[PDB]
Protein backbone atom coordinates (compact mmCIF):
# COMPACT_ATOMS: atom_id res chain seq x y z
CA UNK A 1 0.00 0.00 0.00
CA UNK A 2 0.77 3.62 0.55
CA UNK A 3 2.90 5.02 2.78
CA UNK A 4 2.06 8.32 4.56
CA UNK A 5 3.33 11.75 3.48
CA UNK A 6 1.57 14.06 4.86
CA UNK A 7 -1.11 16.40 3.07
CA UNK A 8 -3.24 13.55 1.65
CA UNK A 9 -5.31 12.12 4.31
CA UNK A 10 -5.58 8.95 2.27
CA UNK A 11 -5.55 5.66 4.31
CA UNK A 12 -1.34 5.32 4.28
CA UNK A 13 0.75 3.37 7.01
CA UNK A 14 1.90 6.00 9.27
CA UNK A 15 5.01 4.97 11.48
CA UNK A 16 5.39 4.18 14.69
CA UNK A 17 7.83 3.07 17.50
CA UNK A 18 7.11 1.13 20.15
CA UNK A 19 9.59 1.68 23.45
CA UNK A 20 8.82 -1.45 26.17
CA UNK A 21 11.07 1.26 28.31
CA UNK A 22 8.42 3.48 28.31
CA UNK A 23 5.13 1.17 29.03
CA UNK A 24 7.25 -0.83 31.62
CA UNK A 25 7.87 -4.24 29.66
CA UNK A 26 11.75 -4.08 29.22
CA UNK A 27 11.54 -5.76 33.08
CA UNK A 28 10.91 -8.94 31.38
CA UNK A 29 11.45 -8.01 27.79
CA UNK A 30 15.05 -8.99 27.53
CA UNK A 31 15.75 -8.00 23.54
CA UNK A 32 14.55 -6.64 21.61
CA UNK A 33 14.52 -3.08 23.25
CA UNK A 34 11.82 -1.44 21.49
CA UNK A 35 10.29 -1.93 17.52
CA UNK A 36 8.55 -0.28 14.91
CA UNK A 37 4.92 -1.71 14.96
CA UNK A 38 3.09 1.36 12.93
CA UNK A 39 -0.90 1.97 12.60
CA UNK A 40 -3.15 2.88 9.98
CA UNK A 41 -4.93 6.58 9.43
CA UNK A 42 -6.31 8.19 6.68
CA UNK A 43 -10.16 8.69 5.11
CA UNK A 44 -11.38 6.12 2.80
CA UNK A 45 -13.73 7.44 -0.14
CA UNK A 46 -15.40 5.32 -2.60
CA UNK A 47 -11.12 -3.17 -0.47
CA UNK A 48 -8.70 -0.47 -1.43
CA UNK A 49 -5.27 -1.87 -0.93
CA UNK A 50 -2.55 -3.22 -3.80
CA UNK A 51 -2.93 -6.91 -2.84
CA UNK A 52 -5.77 -8.26 -0.91
CA UNK A 53 -6.81 -11.70 0.27
CA UNK A 54 -9.60 -13.64 -1.27
CA UNK A 55 -12.63 -12.80 0.66
CA UNK A 56 -12.09 -9.32 0.24
CA UNK A 57 -11.29 -9.67 -3.28
CA UNK A 58 -14.40 -11.66 -3.80
CA UNK A 59 -16.77 -8.97 -2.07
CA UNK A 60 -14.83 -6.22 -3.63
CA UNK A 61 -15.92 -7.80 -6.99
CA UNK A 62 -19.89 -7.73 -6.00
CA UNK A 63 -18.84 -3.89 -4.62
CA UNK A 64 -17.88 -2.69 -8.26
CA UNK A 65 -20.75 -4.26 -10.00
CA UNK A 66 -23.52 -2.19 -8.11
CA UNK A 67 -24.66 -5.35 -5.83
CA UNK A 68 -25.60 -3.65 -1.87
CA UNK A 69 -25.37 -3.30 0.80
CA UNK A 70 -21.41 -3.10 -0.44
CA UNK A 71 -22.09 0.74 -1.43
CA UNK A 72 -23.86 1.14 2.05
CA UNK A 73 -20.81 0.25 4.04
CA UNK A 74 -17.97 1.99 5.83
CA UNK A 75 -14.32 1.74 4.22
CA UNK A 76 -11.76 2.15 6.76
CA UNK A 77 -8.31 2.59 6.99
CA UNK A 78 -6.91 -1.14 8.75
CA UNK A 79 -4.19 -3.16 8.69
CA UNK A 80 -4.03 -5.87 5.61
CA UNK A 81 -0.43 -7.56 5.80
CA UNK A 82 0.89 -8.41 9.22
CA UNK A 83 4.60 -9.45 9.45
CA UNK A 84 6.12 -11.41 12.36
CA UNK A 85 9.13 -10.81 14.69
CA UNK A 86 11.38 -12.53 17.21
CA UNK A 87 11.80 -11.47 21.24
CA UNK A 88 13.51 -12.86 23.60
CA UNK A 89 11.51 -12.33 27.04
CA UNK A 90 11.20 -13.92 30.50
CA UNK A 91 8.05 -16.65 30.85
CA UNK A 92 6.06 -16.64 33.90
CA UNK A 93 8.69 -19.21 35.94
CA UNK A 94 11.81 -16.38 35.18
CA UNK A 95 12.53 -18.36 32.53
CA UNK A 96 14.57 -16.83 29.25
CA UNK A 97 12.03 -17.33 26.08
CA UNK A 98 12.53 -16.55 22.37
CA UNK A 99 9.26 -17.05 19.94
CA UNK A 100 8.60 -15.79 16.69
CA UNK A 101 5.44 -13.79 17.73
CA UNK A 102 3.25 -13.33 14.71
CA UNK A 103 1.07 -10.22 14.11
CA UNK A 104 3.69 -7.87 15.13
CA UNK A 105 4.14 -5.39 12.26
CA UNK A 106 2.01 -3.28 10.48
CA UNK A 107 3.50 -3.65 6.69
CA UNK A 108 0.19 -2.68 4.69
CA UNK A 109 -2.49 -0.99 5.29
CA UNK A 110 -5.88 -0.63 3.23
CA UNK A 111 -9.81 0.54 3.28
CA UNK A 112 -12.19 -2.10 4.48
CA UNK B 1 21.38 -22.06 1.88
CA UNK B 2 20.96 -19.63 5.10
CA UNK B 3 21.14 -21.24 8.48
CA UNK B 4 22.24 -21.14 12.07
CA UNK B 5 23.83 -22.70 15.24
CA UNK B 6 21.08 -23.63 17.73
CA UNK B 7 21.72 -24.31 21.46
CA UNK B 8 18.90 -24.65 24.06
CA UNK B 9 19.83 -24.47 27.68
CA UNK B 10 16.28 -25.07 28.46
CA UNK B 11 15.91 -28.56 26.84
CA UNK B 12 14.74 -30.76 29.11
CA UNK B 13 11.84 -28.64 30.05
CA UNK B 14 11.00 -27.77 26.74
CA UNK B 15 11.39 -31.27 25.53
CA UNK B 16 13.11 -29.99 22.39
CA UNK B 17 16.30 -30.95 20.68
CA UNK B 18 19.70 -29.38 22.73
CA UNK B 19 21.86 -28.40 19.77
CA UNK B 20 22.09 -28.84 16.18
CA UNK B 21 22.14 -26.42 13.38
CA UNK B 22 18.73 -24.61 12.60
CA UNK B 23 17.88 -23.18 8.90
CA UNK B 24 16.48 -19.74 8.75
CA UNK B 25 13.29 -19.16 6.91
CA UNK B 26 12.37 -15.82 6.19
CA UNK B 27 9.40 -14.24 3.76
CA UNK B 28 10.90 -13.06 0.46
CA UNK B 29 13.26 -9.98 0.38
CA UNK B 30 12.81 -9.96 4.49
CA UNK B 31 16.73 -10.42 5.58
CA UNK B 32 17.57 -13.30 8.02
CA UNK B 33 19.50 -13.39 10.85
CA UNK B 34 21.58 -15.00 13.51
CA UNK B 35 21.18 -14.75 17.64
CA UNK B 36 23.17 -15.82 20.52
CA UNK B 37 22.02 -14.93 24.28
CA UNK B 38 24.13 -15.81 27.36
CA UNK B 39 24.76 -15.42 30.93
CA UNK B 40 28.47 -13.76 32.03
CA UNK B 41 28.65 -14.46 35.64
CA UNK B 42 32.72 -12.73 36.22
CA UNK B 43 33.73 -13.65 33.53
CA UNK B 44 32.86 -17.36 33.20
CA UNK B 45 29.94 -17.37 30.18
CA UNK B 46 26.76 -19.80 29.77
CA UNK B 47 25.20 -19.31 26.85
CA UNK B 48 21.31 -19.45 27.10
CA UNK B 49 19.93 -20.05 23.83
CA UNK B 50 21.72 -19.91 19.73
CA UNK B 51 19.36 -20.41 16.61
CA UNK B 52 17.72 -17.86 13.84
CA UNK B 53 16.27 -14.62 14.54
CA UNK B 54 13.58 -13.07 12.35
CA UNK B 55 14.52 -9.29 10.50
CA UNK B 56 15.74 -7.26 12.61
CA UNK B 57 17.34 -3.66 11.54
CA UNK B 58 19.11 -4.37 15.02
CA UNK B 59 20.58 -7.07 12.93
CA UNK B 60 21.26 -5.72 9.92
CA UNK B 61 24.50 -5.61 8.60
CA UNK B 62 26.69 -6.84 11.71
CA UNK B 63 28.86 -9.82 10.22
CA UNK B 64 30.14 -10.24 13.89
CA UNK B 65 27.70 -11.15 16.73
CA UNK B 66 28.55 -8.31 19.47
CA UNK B 67 27.15 -7.23 22.46
CA UNK B 68 27.24 -3.63 22.64
CA UNK B 69 24.90 -2.96 25.59
CA UNK B 70 26.20 -1.78 28.65
CA UNK B 71 26.56 -4.59 31.44
CA UNK B 72 23.24 -6.65 30.95
CA UNK B 73 21.87 -9.38 33.29
CA UNK B 74 21.24 -11.42 30.34
CA UNK B 75 23.54 -10.55 27.39
CA UNK B 76 21.82 -11.03 23.73
CA UNK B 77 23.65 -11.33 20.21
CA UNK B 78 22.46 -10.88 16.72
CA UNK B 79 23.83 -10.94 13.17
CA UNK B 80 23.63 -11.69 9.38
CA UNK B 81 25.36 -14.65 7.72
CA UNK B 82 25.18 -17.81 8.15
CA UNK B 83 26.85 -19.39 11.51
CA UNK B 84 27.45 -15.82 12.47
CA UNK B 85 26.55 -16.92 15.82
CA UNK B 86 29.32 -19.60 16.11
CA UNK B 87 30.88 -17.16 18.03
CA UNK B 88 30.23 -13.79 20.26
CA UNK B 89 31.92 -11.36 22.06
CA UNK B 90 31.09 -8.00 24.74
CA UNK B 91 31.82 -4.74 23.50
CA UNK B 92 29.79 -2.16 25.40
CA UNK B 93 29.49 1.18 23.25
CA UNK B 94 29.81 3.82 25.78
C1 LIG C 1 16.19 -32.95 16.55
O1 LIG C 1 17.09 -34.04 16.81
C2 LIG C 1 16.72 -35.28 16.19
C3 LIG C 1 17.73 -36.30 16.64
O2 LIG C 1 19.05 -35.87 16.35
C4 LIG C 1 16.70 -35.10 14.67
O3 LIG C 1 16.28 -36.31 14.06
C5 LIG C 1 15.75 -33.96 14.29
O4 LIG C 1 15.81 -33.73 12.89
C6 LIG C 1 16.13 -32.69 15.04
N1 LIG C 1 15.20 -31.62 14.73
C7 LIG C 1 15.57 -30.34 14.55
C8 LIG C 1 14.48 -29.37 14.25
O5 LIG C 1 16.75 -30.00 14.64
C1 LIG D 1 31.75 -11.24 28.90
O1 LIG D 1 32.16 -12.13 27.87
C2 LIG D 1 33.08 -11.50 26.97
C3 LIG D 1 33.32 -12.47 25.83
O2 LIG D 1 32.14 -12.68 25.08
C4 LIG D 1 34.36 -11.12 27.72
O3 LIG D 1 35.22 -10.40 26.83
C5 LIG D 1 34.05 -10.26 28.94
O4 LIG D 1 35.22 -10.09 29.73
C6 LIG D 1 32.95 -10.91 29.78
N1 LIG D 1 32.57 -10.03 30.88
C7 LIG D 1 33.21 -10.01 32.05
C8 LIG D 1 32.68 -9.04 33.06
O5 LIG D 1 34.17 -10.74 32.28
Amino acid sequence: GLECDGKVNICCKKQFFVSFKDIGWNDWIIAPSGYHANYCEGECPSTSGSSLSFHSTVINHYRMRGHSPFANLKSCCVPTKLRPMSMLYYDDGQNIIKKDIQNMIVEECGCS
Amino acid sequence: TQECLFFNANWEKDRTNQTGVEPCYGDKDKRRHCFATWKNISGSIEIVKQGCWLDDINCYDRTDCVEKKDSPEVYFCCCEGNMCNEKFSYFPEM
